[PDB]
DNA sequence: TGCGAAATTCCATGACA
DNA sequence: ATTGTCATGGAATTTCGCA
DNA sequence: TGCGAAATTCCATGACA
DNA sequence: ATTGTCATGGAATTTCGCA
């Protein structure tokens, strides 16, 4: 503080002050004359509360509040302790955007047998159509097969009622959902642990997380609202055409319909594929037992220039669920327990619990 | 000739009246001809339109080049008719009193006739809640004259519900005893 | 149909049948041994009925209809009848979307002077305080210095009140708005006739054509936040805060703040820069002409690799506004008038009117 | 000793009672001393609180350097002192009876008097929607001495509305008849 | 062993409360 | 304790028909 | 005429009902 | 008849202090 710079004034050289500049005194307060024009040198001692009035008038990040600082003020390091302020205040860090993108998505292996997962997913409210209004809609991991079913509400009670239905057929030995009511819910749980069917949960709100289904999703508003042009929108009755319409279109990527994955020949259906007409049923199974290992899988894409990955310890911080108007995006910083894979995180939470969450959910705090 | 494929044949046939459960009263029973795979839908009647609106639910999964069925009166009907011919379904019918389907066929109503009787005994009342533990049951069950069950036949794949216990089937001294009684 | 099949049954070679291939008859119908198997070639009076039904079953597009139609057929140039289908259907061209990018965004030049340009816009509604929902924000656009105002409801009158006490200190040549209801009215249009001021619209749902005041409103609402950390959302008592903070901020890209373009010496405020102390007045000032004339401005980006840009009498539909639940997301095709700039058109629309609209509220007709 | 800026002082003061309009009496007069811009604001009182309502709309455009005034009561207020030390305004007052600003002030102030008297004539109630018309006016105004508009000293730029015609400011004898007639 | 055209494959774009 | 996906239609690339 | 560190500039990211 | 924008904080690049 005044040690320093009386030190100074008397021309001896202290680290971080460059020897070549005149270092006077003047209305009661050490200045010197740098390039720019004369500024005061502050003690150390008062240095801490001038970056604080700067980033306060607008909480300003780096530059922004050194340019105020700059006006009147000079010395050693200016921004290491504007950064210091930074990192530091509550109110910016958990108001202020992220600059740096997630790390590249994973494309998990395609699931390798029909059954092994299915994934679920409710749609609506539609517009009401004989007193229902939404769609329950289960895909096969493996082979993109659809079933659905119209409900009144998206509950534990009308998934269970529909899956009793589709489980005549096979029993699953995954059940992916996203973190809805309708399957968070005890029921749910015992209603599959009975069944000996393990469920797996999305991170929270990630619906990538469910993007096999979500995309069917795409297909299904597609095709009902193609079908419903011009017409009202009375689309309970088209769940079977669309179910089936679906689950018998080729896929140009993969040159295989969900229904041909799943069974290895087109039913009665129109424009069958009569190419294994000949082979015994035995040979038929051999030769879509090799479709089915040979499909072609997408990969993980290119970083982007300024994306960031989650190390073990690190801060960070999770997305506020629904914002109020007017109130912060971002929870308080938390730390990076483990890392279950580049784009998953297990973190100790802006209470005290251990929650898994996704990349994509979590900014780096900045600053350190 | 070619050799025999899943859905190139469902053989159908109503099996009631049951005791009322959830309301429903019969069971419509589908069959896969290559496969055995078999299919179960509860219906309140044995009616052209308990059949038409059960088989919608089948046929949106599924369509057979052919369905085979006694001559039934929800299945001779020109209503199923008209049906079968929007969806390109070639219907077949067994001359009367001359019911043929094949062993294989035979066999797998045989079983569900049996199993059926085994569990509306003792609770004669609950079993629309076991239509699905059935089907699972008869789809997975061994195929003496293939190596096959039904569920491998039809999907290629091993089953996530074996049924290991090649199980009774029978009654035993105390269900003989109890539906002699309950049946009187 | 017939005679062309006659003709080639009988070993004489038609256009577009490959000669090398043996074209036989077997159950009333033309077939052909290709590599991939035996096929029906059905008679051209035929062929746009199969092409139809195959792409009936679920409005697939080019691969996915192909795919259906070789399983029983071959004929010469499939895809193109596929195509010719594809381009008809009404139902497919106003569902689908577009897999075209819009063209690379403009970069207006910055207004010459304060005052040439103001753009204005509400922000709200937002948590009651003092009987205020929401706030009409005016940004002079060459300087980006911004006026705050509270008000009741986004109306003209509240707008006109505002503005009667803003024009108090100087008329601007235009004022840009979007299509809101407050600035759309023939009141508001009176208002601004009354004073020689030019009214200027965005292109309709374009929010990026009003990015001046849009990307200031997120500067106050982030400012607004964190004042707000951890208080009840009492906003109307830090307007003026909030406009005064903001307007004396650097902008790190210009070195500038919006005070010191608009006025040329920063007043009484914290850290006011001192750097022209000893000049005159005038001196002062034309420092600053010199200043606003060399401000850093941006460039146009490089094209996205698939982008398409308008050209006159081509065939583009509008984006359907706020589109019911299981409707299309988009208009009927509609024909561009005029190219305004590689970013805006004038289109004949989907009634019979005029409109001038955003390439972003577009997409290119599929097909032709 | 540094040049003049504009915002080194404001030279604030009250003008009024005035007829009402829309409920307001008075006119909060401040002008800045090194251009001669003028802002106006309505006020319902000369009191210390109508002075820092609008000086707060004012302030959050831009702060002075200095306030000066004469000792009227709103301005020599305890309050009113709080507010300035509160935003580092140096107020400054000149000595009771003895008001003095600067030439290019006064006559500012003048013209206001002048202007505001003539457009209070034939409607002495409708003056309060006429204020912004006002400091247009006024702002717009060539000041003889310096070559320039305070518009265009504040901004550096010409402005979209010069008032071309420098203007009577005098009273036709048509209105000192219904003024000399309306204040009796 | 090479050409012009058709066929196939590639892949950016965008939508799944 | 978990993880994006895939129909689409121009363009790029390969294959086909013929010589 | 060159080094290590500070300062400045660059610029992808994301949010403006 | 109109059209994106700019605070942000790591990284890349330049300039500074000294020799
Ligand atoms: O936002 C949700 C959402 C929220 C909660 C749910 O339970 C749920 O099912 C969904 C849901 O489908 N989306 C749509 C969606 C938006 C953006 C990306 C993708 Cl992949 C996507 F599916
Ligand atoms: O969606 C609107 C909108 C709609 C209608 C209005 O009148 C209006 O003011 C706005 C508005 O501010 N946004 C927010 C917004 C969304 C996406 C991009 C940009 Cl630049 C952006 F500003
Ligand atoms: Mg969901
Ligand atoms: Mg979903
Ligand atoms: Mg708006
Ligand atoms: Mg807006
Ligand atoms: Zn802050
Ligand atoms: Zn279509």
């Amino acid at each position: 503080l005044d040690a320093e710079l009386d030190q100074l004034l008397q021309g001896h050289y202290i680290k971080g002050y460059p020897k070549q500049y005149t270092y006077f005194l003047e209305d009661g307060k050490v200045k010197v004359s740098r390039p720019e024009g004369v500024k005061i040198i502050p003690p150390q001692s008062d240095r801490q509360k001038i970056v604080l009035q700067a980033h306060n008038l607008a909480h300003t990040g780096r530059e922004a509040t050194l340019l105020k600082i700059a006006n009147l003020y000079w010395w050693p390091n200016m921004r290491k302790d504007v950064v210091k302020q930074l990192g530091r205040c509550q109110q910016c860090l958990i108001t202020n955007a992220s600059n740096k993108a997630s790390g590249p998505i994973l494309r998990p292996d395609r699931p390798q047998k029909p059954f092994d997962k299915f994934f679920i997913d409710y749609i609506g409210p539609l517009p009401p159509s004989q007193g229902y209004l939404y769609v329950l809609v289960v895909v096969d991991g493996m082979t993109g097969f659809t079933w659905l079913y119209p409900t009144k509400a998206p509950s534990t009670s009308a998934t269970v009622k529909s899956l009793n239905v589709l489980t005549s057929i096979a029993i699953p030995k995954v059940i992916h959902s996203d973190q809805g009511a309708a399957f968070t819910s005890s029921t749910f749980a015992e209603w599959a642990k009975e069944r000996g069917i393990h469920l797996e949960f999305s991170t929270p709100y990630h619906p990538q997380s469910s993007g096999k289904v979500e995309r069917k999703n795409s297909d299904i508003k597609r095709l009902l609202t193609k079908l419903l042009v011009g017409r009202p929108t009375k689309w309970y009755d088209l769940l079977p055409v669309v179910q089936l319409a679906l689950n018998n279109t080729y896929s140009p990527v993969l040159k295989y319909t969900p229904h041909q994955l799943l069974f290895g020949i087109d039913s009665n259906t129109p424009f069958a594929n009569q190419d294994t007409l000949d082979l015994t049923r035995e040979e038929e199974l051999s030769l879509l037992q090799e479709i089915r290992t040979s499909l072609y899988h997408p990969s993980t894409p290119p970083a982007s220039s300024r994306s960031w990955s989650p190390v073990v310890g690190q801060l960070v911080q999770e997305r506020v669920a629904r914002p109020a108007s007017l109130r912060p995006r971002w929870h308080k910083p938390s730390t990076v327990l483990k890392v279950l894979n580049p784009r998953t995180v297990v973190i100790l939470d802006h209470l005290g619990n251990n929650r898994t969450v996704s990349i994509d959910n979590l900014k780096p705090t900045s600053h350190q | 000739d070619r050799p025999q494929k899943p859905f190139d044949k469902f053989f159908i046939d109503y099996i009631g009246p049951l005791p009322p459960s959830q309301g429903y009263l019969y069971v419509l029973v589908v069959v896969d001809g290559m496969t055995g795979f078999t299919w179960l839908y509860p219906t309140k009647a044995p009616s052209t339109s308990a059949t038409v609106k059960s088989l919608n639910v089948l046929t949106s999964i599924a369509i057979p080049k052919v369905i085979h069925s006694d001559q039934g009166a929800a299945f001779t009907s020109s209503t199923f008719a008209e049906w079968a011919k929007e969806r390109g379904i070639h219907l077949e019918f067994s001359t009367p009193y001359h019911p043929q389907s094949s062993g294989k066929v035979e066999r797998k109503n045989s079983d569900i006739k049996r199993l059926l009787t085994k569990l509306l005994v003792g609770r004669p009342t609950k079993w629309y809640d076991l239509l699905p533990v059935v089907q699972l049951a008869l789809n997975n069950t061994y195929s003496p004259v293939l190596k096959y069950t039904p569920h491998q036949l039809l999907f290629g794949i091993d089953s996530n519900t074996p049924f290991a216990n090649q199980d009774t089937l029978d009654l035993t001294r105390e269900e003989e005893l109890s539906l002699l009684q309950e049946i009187r």
